[PDB]
């Protein structure tokens, strides 16, 4: 149709989301409490095997066997199909070879700022 | 006694019919399509079990232990694996009058032992 | 006559047809092939003797 | 059939509703529509045949 | 054909399409797929006959079925959160279809009921001094749903002789009332 | 016909028509004391 | 379709109580307490108010024949 | 800071993976065309939390009430994979599990 | 009565039940179970009948012969009893089941259509369906006998 209206309509949401809100859409009876403002790569896990890519699932604050998840590629023919594992050492830990399991968009409280970081390709790993 | 199975020719794969060789006075199994013959090894040509004394344990399959609608019991442990639980069921098969008899099957996976009390 | 014969009442045909004839008309002439298609467990002579009259009637 | 004759399977129950189907408005109107569309295509065949036999075009709307 | 002995046949709408080696986890996969509203739609019936190794799948029309509550080990999948979202049905547009899509409810046809072990009420799922079943798979939403439109008007129909309930179900249809609101036109 | 087929035929016949005891057309008989 | 004038059983007037009954119900009365406030003490008149379905309100959703 | 802020928007509400910038936006799209332009104009976001517990989407004058379904079938570890380190420097933020379905 | 039927079932399951002359083992088991349950129905009906006072109006109408019978009183007060289809207990219309609510091969009284409630107590859903089956039998009989009897 036209761009001089699209520029202002896209900025219009960027401006209206920051106004004062005190009412619902269907029945304006519910008062708001707070607001949650908004590449990526997520390793899916199988619910039976129950996969521990992080130390959270292991119920751990930090890595008791590492200090940096150096997510490095499995090979040269697999950029999206890397090999994520929590091993700072060349130790034969759980080698979770994140196969290519090729919208699931992710965001965060980035200091109450307007951005996005939608995911690129749902990979899923197993115990190799 | 036991039943007798059908046996097929080695050339035309048709069923071999019984025949008698007077020259040797011996049973043969010969095809009426090709000209094949074979020396029998059972000597029995027909068997009718009028009493129908069939072991229904052979008709049961262990997979029936996966049926949620069958009753389970802990009172009859398995003699082959020692599992406590076991499904039980009646014959429910025609030509079996005394069919209140119970047949048991072990619910342990990959055991599948079947028996009767 | 001797045993129990299996027949098949096909559509548009006003006469019973032996099952073995139907199997052969579909390209399965060898009795082994027909019973491979009918009897899946060759360790069971009961099924075998009960199908045998149909074979004996179609030779 | 042999399993039934050997007693290894139960005869099927004519009354079991698992063995039945309910012919509703849609599948019934479909039976009508098949018959009626076939009759329509037939009538179109006769009408178009009597024209092309004369070696000239015809109007499908008629 | 030698493989058909131990294998399980698979029929789809009456057509024998193939065979399988582990029917149990096939049925688990297919039930998971139907309960997730994946490729299998809700009205598809999937019966595993175990003693005879058929697995019959039906998608054709005319199969009368009814909804039932799926049951976990010995628990309903209908948790209190579903009832909570159903209470505010008119605000959050959480409807019946969300209940079916959650894998909490399932449509079971007459032929798949043969393979189902029903609980008349969740009270049947309680552990008892002598357990009747302890391996239920579904539960009634309410037994009174076995009645139709005209029998659902009888009060206390389980305290009448059944012919009386039939005669009322016939006589509710000759009863006067307001057959429709726009009767003036 | 060959001998074996003849044996099978007479087997199937004897097992049906050979009346060892009793009167034909009478399938079952129950003996009892009438209380009435 | 509309609240009857009299109670069918005794003949007590209930026609003037439907609107008051509804007003009491929106005033967070229970149906029993509302029926007590209107003076319907016999269960026949309580039947009249408690089992009434105001269908006239639905018949008034249709435009009349003449404007 | 580290809280789950995962949402799953349908096809007709696909928001841009990057902030709106005039050097990354262009005019290419036009009842038939009315659903077409709404992909790159209405689609930055503020997920409001109400008092009843539910959330809603605010991308303009229209409000889409969302429901934060919490799924135990897709427990993928969501991470900001930016091309910088060895192979996509996945930063550990929040594991995706709960998916919020927006709709009119 | 239900414990008695359970005992007969246990006997049959253990092959500790031998058939009586003139019947197969299934028919003998059915006879034993039906005898137990008929005895239960009659005993409960007698209990209800003796419980009645001289002011009871059911008893008044039954005594005068105006309407009703002692079996009706028993079904209203004590127990409705066994529901029969074609003179037998409720058939296994499912696969070795009367309803999907029962286990397979359950010849117990409640599985096969014994209504252990009265009409005042109220029937359970399975008792309700089995009673509807038994009543449907009477409706069919009433509607089908007429043509043959009139002819
Ligand atoms: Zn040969
Ligand atoms: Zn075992
Ligand atoms: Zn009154």
């Amino acid at each position: 149709k036209d761009r001089d209206s699209q520029i202002t309509a896209i900025e219009k949401t960027f401006e209206d989301a920051q106004k004062s809100i005190s009412q619902h859409y269907s029945k304006p009876r519910v008062t708001p409490v707070e607001v949650m403002p908004v590449s990526q790569a997520m390793i899916r896990g199988m619910m039976d095997e129950e996969g521990n890519q992080f130390v959270a699932y292991f119920l751990p604050v930090e890595e008791t066997l590492k200090k940096r998840k150096r997510d490095q590629e499995e090979e040269m023919d697999y950029a999206p199909d890397d090999v994520y594992d929590y091993k700072i050492a060349r130790e034969y830990n759980w080698n979770v070879k994140n196969k290519a399991s090729k919208f699931f968009i992710f965001r965060e409280g980035d200091g109450v700022y307007y951005n996005e970081l939608e995911t690129r390709v749902r990979l899923s790993k197993r115990r190799a | 006694p036991g039943f007798v199975g059908i046996r097929f020719c080695q050339e035309c794969n048709n069923m071999l019919y019984p025949k008698e060789d007077k020259e040797n006075r011996i049973l043969l199994y010969a095809c009426r399509n090709c000209d094949y013959q074979q020396e029998a090894d059972n000597s029995c040509i027909y068997v009718n079990k009028i009493t129908h004394e069939v072991d229904e344990l052979t008709q049961i399959i262990a997979d029936v232990s996966q049926d949620p609608t069958l009753p389970r019991t802990e009172d009859h442990p398995c003699q082959k694996c020692g599992h406590k639980e076991a499904v039980f069921f009646q014959s429910h098969s025609a030509r079996a009058e005394d069919a209140m008899r119970l047949y048991y099957v072990c619910t342990a996976p990959h055991c599948g032992h079947r028996w009767t009390e | 006559a001797i045993g129990q014969r299996i027949v098949a009442t096909l559509p548009y045909i006003k006469q019973e047809v032996p099952i073995i004839i139907v199997f052969r008309a579909l390209g399965f002439v060898s009795d082994r092939d027909i019973l491979e298609h009918i009897i899946y467990d060759f360790e069971d002579p009961e099924m075998m003797e009960m199908v045998k009259p149909s074979l004996d009637e179609a030779f | 059939l042999l399993l039934a004759a050997l007693g290894r399977r139960e005869l099927d129950d004519r009354d079991h509703y698992g063995n039945k189907r309910l012919d509703l408005a849609g599948p019934l109107l479909a039976f009508l529509f098949r018959g009626m569309f076939k009759n329509l295509l037939k009538e179109v065949r006769i009408y178009a045949q009597k024209f092309i036999d004369r070696g000239k075009d015809f109007n499908l709307e008629l | 054909p030698a493989a058909i002995a131990d294998a399980t046949k698979i029929f789809v709408n009456g057509c024998w399409v193939g065979i399988h080696k582990d029917p149990e986890q096939l049925m688990n996969t297919l039930r998971k797929l139907r309960r997730q509203m994946d490729i299998i739609v809700s009205e598809v019936s999937m019966i595993r006959d175990i003693r005879e190794r058929e697995i019959r799948i039906y998608t054709d029309a005319g199969r009368i079925c009814r909804p039932l509550l799926i049951v976990e080990k010995q628990k309903l999948l209908l948790k209190k959160r579903h009832i909570d979202q159903l209470k505010e049905r008119e605000y959050n547009n959480y409807s019946w279809q969300d209940l079916v899509a959650s894998g909490v409810v399932e449509y079971i046809d007459t032929l798949e009921e043969e393979t189902v072990m029903l609980a008349m009420t969740p009270d049947d799922l309680q552990e008892k001094e002598v357990a009747y079943c302890s391996t239920y798979t579904h539960c009634e939403i309410h037994p009174s749903m076995i009645l139709g439109v005209c029998a659902s008007i009888i009060p206390f129909p389980d305290h009448n002789q059944s012919p009386r309930n039939t005669y009322q179900s016939a006589m509710g249809k000759q009863a006067m009332g307001v057959y429709i609101t726009n009767f003036h036109v | 016909m060959d001998d074996d087929v003849f044996l099978r035929c007479i087997e199937s016949n004897m097992l049906t028509d050979m009346t060892l005891q009793g009167i034909e057309q009478i399938s079952k008989v129950y003996m009892h004391l009438p209380q009435t | 379709m509309i609240i009857p004038v009299r109670c069918f059983t005794c003949g007590k007037i209930v026609g003037n109580k439907w609107e008051a009954y509804l007003g009491l119900l929106q005033a967070e009365y229970t149906e029993g307490d509302a029926l007590d406030a209107l003076g319907l003490k016999r269960y026949c008149c309580r039947r009249m108010l408690l089992a009434h379905v105001d269908l006239i309100e639905k018949l008034l959703n249709y435009a009349p024949l003449e404007k | 800071g580290n809280d789950l802020y995962f949402v799953k928007l349908p096809n007709f509400l696909s928001v841009e993976p990057r902030p709106f910038d005039p050097q990354y936006y262009e005019d290419e799209f036009e009842e038939e065309g009315r659903t077409r332009l709404k992909l790159k104009v209405e689609n930055n976001a503020r997920i409001v939390k109400w008092s009843d517990g539910s959330m809603s989407l605010h991308l303009g004058n229209e409000v889409f009430d969302v429901y934060k379904a919490p799924l135990q079938g897709d427990h993928n570890h969501l991470f900001i994979r930016q091309g910088t380190g060895l192979q996509g420097q996945a930063v550990f933020k929040t594991k995706l599990t709960f998916r919020p379905h927006s709709t009119d | 009565a239900k414990q008695d039927v359970i005992e007969v079932i246990e006997k049959a399951h253990n092959n500790e039940l031998e058939p009586t002359p003139g019947n197969t083992l299934r028919q003998t088991f059915e006879n034993q179970v039906n005898r137990i349950l008929n005895d239960a129905r009659d005993k409960t009906g007698s209990s209800a009948q003796k419980s009645l006072s001289e002011y009871n109006n059911f008893k008044s109408m039954v005594v005068s012969g105006a309407k009703g019978s002692k079996i009706n009183i028993s079904q209203v007060i004590a127990v409705v009893g066994q529901q029969n289809v074609e003179g037998k207990r409720i058939p296994f219309g499912f696969k070795h089941r009367t309803l999907p609510h029962f286990i397979k091969d359950d010849y117990g009284p409640e599985s096969r259509g014994f209504v252990e409630n009265s009409y005042l107590a109220g029937l359970t859903p399975t008792e309700f369906f089995f009673h509807a089956m038994g009543g449907r039998e009477g409706l069919i009989d009433t509607a089908v006998k007429t043509a043959e009897t009139g002819y």
